[PDB]
């Protein structure tokens, strides 16, 4: 059966059903396409079945670089000996470069709009044409490498190719590493939680499991309550910026054409830079843009991300919000009325147990994103717990990890706690004002802005070989 | 694995020498806990019409959603300490993570 | 295949190859017959290649039921509403009932006395007739059950044959637990660990995974070091008892001729009682009969059960010596002189080192019954620590443990408290004097041994509706 | 699973509800501890001719056998405060835990 137009459950296919009095779909014979992830033992009635990561779970930057030898070769520029990463042939943004086009058999990017002709990008890691904003971030950390590939080969004329892709590929992992662990994480989990499951680094470990667990895969996903329904395009004096300064999300899915089309990443990255990311409230969980209309243009019908959040965890025989409580040594609201007090929210825990009838069953997502948010963090003792566990088994069983004794020198190291996901924007657009760390934070122009010229550049000097 | 390498590999083989797959790519995930299936080993919740999980019945995914997600948009709060920025490296960061393939 | 008779490395086969000067295999193109266990998932290479148990986890007598729907049908008589479990229909032990015979495709004990002709046994695992002692135990547990419901089927005219089977096998299900957490445990893992690892039940917690860890079908092989070259059987009297009162062990394994055609399971019990095991001593860790000659009788060549068991850890992926320390807890030696210091033997530590170069290396088995002896235990602290941990497990994550509620009632419960090894062996046997509880420890006849009249029987008097 | 049952089953399936295969028969084992193969996945150490552990030569089992488990049984030590019916229950208490299948 093809999942794709059939409501017929048949493997692969597991469809979301539709309730009665649904406001969007009123035909109770429709359902929300939905597939079914890749077991990872097919066919087994002995294995407990489990799905597939396909990419590193290290912070490796893989979502550049491709976590496959044929595709992490595609990516790169063998034309010579400069060791960079190839670049759109076709278009350029400013003068700048683009990510290559890929060659999609169905090519959703071209959905989008016929006329414009524009297929989707191809990058290392599969969906990075998913959303402008996030095709931007993409375009920005190839520029980087390259960049750096640039100046190392003026520092060390005698490196070759090799040598220079590895290097710059080497520095562009740390620089993720450093903004996620000293930027973002702090952001998301709050002061508290962020000393108690992740201490103060000391070395690498090998008998710390780096594996992504199954339930981060949905945990993670606590990001859609941030989600603005909106992408914002901003002018060089941050000032909206035409045409169509204020898209809606569903019209941006898969919209390749208007980073090629629309004036590049410039006004995108300043969009992110100076909108607020919206706030998870209890009563304002995640916006209709994805709730009602996710990739409406290239679907036969408007996708339900939070239900197929919900639906996936399932799929992936997750455990209940308790069960997750209970191994994360969190109390267990058996109630509605101790349900009430976990979430401060009487109201809420009644809904919920309208729905689920007992904590046990909460679906983990929903149940994550329903409790309060920590102090200075943007998840609540659940999310902060699956979600702060996950990231110290990828730093301390990362033998790469950029603090880890003998994988830079000691200057190295000096020179890279100096970099930021600012400066990296200074030296790779035509943006000349951007936010003041933390970046993560800052959201209001200009107050929350500086010159670039008042950040240091990461300096390369200790990268040189006699 | 070789004796001494220099760099990551692409697919993360050998970043940990005694189990050389571990966090590399196309690899099952760690699971933290038992899943729980329908039949306890591969039919998911909500499977079968009737069958209750765990004594009670299982809410419909977009019911859920109706019932506790929606909400008018108008009401959308701006988060005063967050740019839209700490939205997009999460889902830029999710990327390097995890991607979890399923059948064409 | 053929992993009986080529040296080929050829999946499944894992032959062991025979190092130089061999004090045994003088033929250096020969080798140690040996099979790869099957693998979860046959072919894919996604998955971290793992292995699978036929058996259920849970300590609830599998051995004598079964694991599986029509084996355990098979081993019921079902000719009649009683609930008794199938016996043998051509030989009695002095008029007591007898492990039915197995009808195998190829059958080893068939092998091991060709005149006697005499079959494996079918019991509820398939390794019931590896050795006569191990048989006695399973036939002990038949007679048990059978005695049982039979007891019950008086107490309650009414119940039906499925009723009395359930509730027969519940009780030998509880015997079960209660000898081994009761009496046995605690002489394995010593009172330190006993208390460490095994404390106080509270009850049943549904988030305790029961589950047999990987790691435990290696390590619970400690019990390989307490085994004895030769089979003991004694008379009434607790006599050598003729015709042969010391057979070495490479002649009893899969020598089920013997419990039928040499004495029963009295004699062979009897052996068990009054005669010490093994200790485990670190230049003296397993004998030549299990080490050099297992299974002779039944294969071209004798196999090395240790060595089987280092194979086996390998096959199975399982981590060495210093990460299981690690995953217990303890600290992880470095050096020869480290090595040395957590052995507290320093030879013991050279040649380890000279065999492995390095402490992460040693096989789980050969480094776990390495360690000296905790105090009134019989394991080291690293086995200790694994095997603690599954037991643990097994009892905090069974629905259907003993003491928990709504499982039997208080008064059962108060009665069952009351059942012992020695007491079952009193019931079901022609043996009128056993040993002193606690009967793993007791092991000198007459100084250890009491009058059957002076240990109680179990009360069911609480089982009547 | 039904909602209501009074003795275990057969196999073990159901004894714990929310995950009903756990302790059951003909199911994989747990790990405690990532696998250790040659190859990352699958082939066992001491499958390749000269392929190293961990920076060291792999021990035929067989030597370490002959070089550390070998002894002289007359020099058999008889445990004074164990009966040989504590090595049996031993064996018959793990074939009620565990059987690894083989072809
Ligand atoms: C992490 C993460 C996942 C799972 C990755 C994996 O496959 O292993 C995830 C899932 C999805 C899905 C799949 C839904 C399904 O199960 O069928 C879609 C369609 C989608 C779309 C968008 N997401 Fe998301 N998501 C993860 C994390 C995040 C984060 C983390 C902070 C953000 C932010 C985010 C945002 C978006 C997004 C924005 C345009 C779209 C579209 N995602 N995600
Ligand atoms: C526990 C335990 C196992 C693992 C069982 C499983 O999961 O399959 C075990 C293994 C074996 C094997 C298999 C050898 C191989 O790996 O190829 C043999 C041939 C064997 C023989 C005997 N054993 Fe043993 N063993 C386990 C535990 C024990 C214990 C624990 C206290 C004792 C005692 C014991 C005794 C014997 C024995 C005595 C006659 C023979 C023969 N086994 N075992
Ligand atoms: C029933 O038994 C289980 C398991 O023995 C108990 O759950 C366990 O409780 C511990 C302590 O709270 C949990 O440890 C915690 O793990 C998290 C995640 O790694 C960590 O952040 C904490 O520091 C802490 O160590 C453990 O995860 C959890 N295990 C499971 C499977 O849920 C449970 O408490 C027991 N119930 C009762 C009433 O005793
Ligand atoms: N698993 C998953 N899926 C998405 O879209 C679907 C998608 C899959 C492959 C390529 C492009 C698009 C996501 N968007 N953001 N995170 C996503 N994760
Ligand atoms: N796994 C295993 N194997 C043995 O022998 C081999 C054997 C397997 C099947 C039937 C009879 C004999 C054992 N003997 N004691 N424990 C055993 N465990
Ligand atoms: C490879 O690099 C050279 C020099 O920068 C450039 O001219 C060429 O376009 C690059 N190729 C690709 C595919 O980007
Ligand atoms: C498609 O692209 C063309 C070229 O930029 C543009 O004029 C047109 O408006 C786009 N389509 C839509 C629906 O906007
Ligand atoms: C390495 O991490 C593991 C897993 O938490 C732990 O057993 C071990 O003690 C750690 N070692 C050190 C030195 O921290
Ligand atoms: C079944 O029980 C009856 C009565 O005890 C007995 O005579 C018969 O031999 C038994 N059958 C088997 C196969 O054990
Ligand atoms: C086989 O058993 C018979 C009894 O039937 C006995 O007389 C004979 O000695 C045995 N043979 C061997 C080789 O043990
Ligand atoms: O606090 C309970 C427990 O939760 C988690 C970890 O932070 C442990 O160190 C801590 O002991
Ligand atoms: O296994 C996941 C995780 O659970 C929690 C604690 O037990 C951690 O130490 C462990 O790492
Ligand atoms: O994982 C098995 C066993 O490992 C250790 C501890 O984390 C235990 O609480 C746990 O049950
Ligand atoms: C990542 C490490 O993993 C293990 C835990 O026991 C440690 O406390 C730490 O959390
Ligand atoms: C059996 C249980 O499993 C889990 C642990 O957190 C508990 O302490 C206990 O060991
Ligand atoms: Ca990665
Ligand atoms: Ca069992
Ligand atoms: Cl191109
Ligand atoms: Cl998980
Ligand atoms: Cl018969
Ligand atoms: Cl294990």
């Amino acid at each position: 059966v093809n999942c794709e137009t059939s409501c017929v459950q048949q493997p692969p296919c597991f469809p979301l059903k539709i309730p009665p009095n649904d406001p969007r779909i009123k035909n109770q014979a429709d359902c929300i396409p939905f597939f079914r992830s890749c077991p990872a033992c097919p066919g087994s009635n002995i294995t407990i079945r489990n799905q597939i990561n396909a990419l590193t779970s290290f912070v490796d930057a893989s979502m550049v670089y491709g976590s496959e030898e044929p595709l992490a070769r595609n990516l790169r520029n063998m034309s010579n000996q400069l060791g960079l990463l190839a670049v759109n042939q076709r278009f350029q943004d400013n003068g700048r470069a683009l990510l290559p086009f890929d060659n999609l058999h169905d090519d959703p990017c071209l959905l989008t709009n016929r006329s414009a002709r524009i297929p989707c990008f191809l990058a290392g890691d599969t969906r990075s044409s998913e959303m402008p904003e996030l095709t931007s971030m993409h375009t920005l950390l190839l520029r980087e490498h390259n960049r750096l590939a640039t100046e190392l080969k003026s520092l060390n004329p005698r490196w070759d190719g090799e040598r220079l892709y590895q290097e710059a590929r080497k520095i562009v992992g740390a620089m993720v590493q450093i903004i996620t662990y000293r930027d973002y994480l702090p952001l998301v989990l709050g002061p508290t939680a962020m000393r108690k499951y992740l201490p103060t680094y000391r070395s690498y470990n090998d008998s710390v499991d780096p594996r992504i667990a199954n339930v981060f895969t949905n945990a993670f996903r606590y990001g859609h309550t941030l989600i603005q329904p909106f992408m914002f395009r901003l002018d060089n004096r941050y000032q909206p910026m035409e045409p169509n300064p204020r898209v809606p999300l569903s019209r941006v899915f898969f919209a390749s054409w208007r980073v090629v089309l629309e004036g590049g990443i410039d006004p995108i990255l300043r969009g992110l830079m100076a909108t607020p990311a919206k706030l998870n409230r209890q009563n304002q969980i995640a916006v209709d843009e994805i709730r009602e209309r996710l990739f409406e243009q290239v679907m036969r019908i408007g996708l339900d991300l939070p239900a197929l959040n919900m639906q996936r965890s399932r799929d992936h025989g997750l455990p209940g919000y308790n069960a997750w409580r209970r191994f994360c040594g969190l109390p267990q609201p058996e109630t509605v009325g101790q349900l009430g007090t976990v979430l401060r929210n009487l109201k809420l825990a009644r809904k919920l147990m309208e729905q689920y009838g007992t904590p046990n069953n909460i679906d983990i997502w929903m149940g994550g994103v329903s409790e309060p948010l920590k102090r200075k963090g943007r998840v609540g003792p659940l999310l902060a717990c699956i979600i702060g566990t996950q990231f110290r088994k990828l730093r301390d069983g990362d033998r790469f990890w950029w603090e880890n004794e003998g994988v830079f020198s000691m200057q190295q190291r000096q020179a890279l706690a100096q970099i930021s996901l600012p400066r990296i924007i200074c030296d790779n657009t035509g943006i000349t004002t951007v936010s003041k760390n933390n970046i993560f934070m800052s959201n209001s122009y200009p107050r929350d802005f500086v010159n670039c010229s008042t950040l240091p550049a990461l300096n390369l000097a200790s990268w040189r070989e006699a | 694995c070789p004796e001494q390498d220099k760099y990551r590999t692409i697919t993360g083989m050998c970043n940990n020498r005694r189990s050389p797959t571990l966090g590399a790519s196309n690899r099952a995930f760690v699971r933290w806990l038992p899943a729980e299936y329908e039949d306890g080993f591969s039919l998911p919740y909500g499977w079968t019409p009737g069958v209750k999980r765990n004594g009670f019945p299982v809410a419909l995914a977009r019911a859920v959603s109706n019932e506790i997600v929606r909400f008018p948009t108008d009401q959308l709060t701006p988060d005063q300490e967050r740019s839209l920025m700490f939205m997009q490296w999460g889902q830029l960061l999710d990327h390097d993570l995890d991607f979890t393939p399923e059948p064409a």
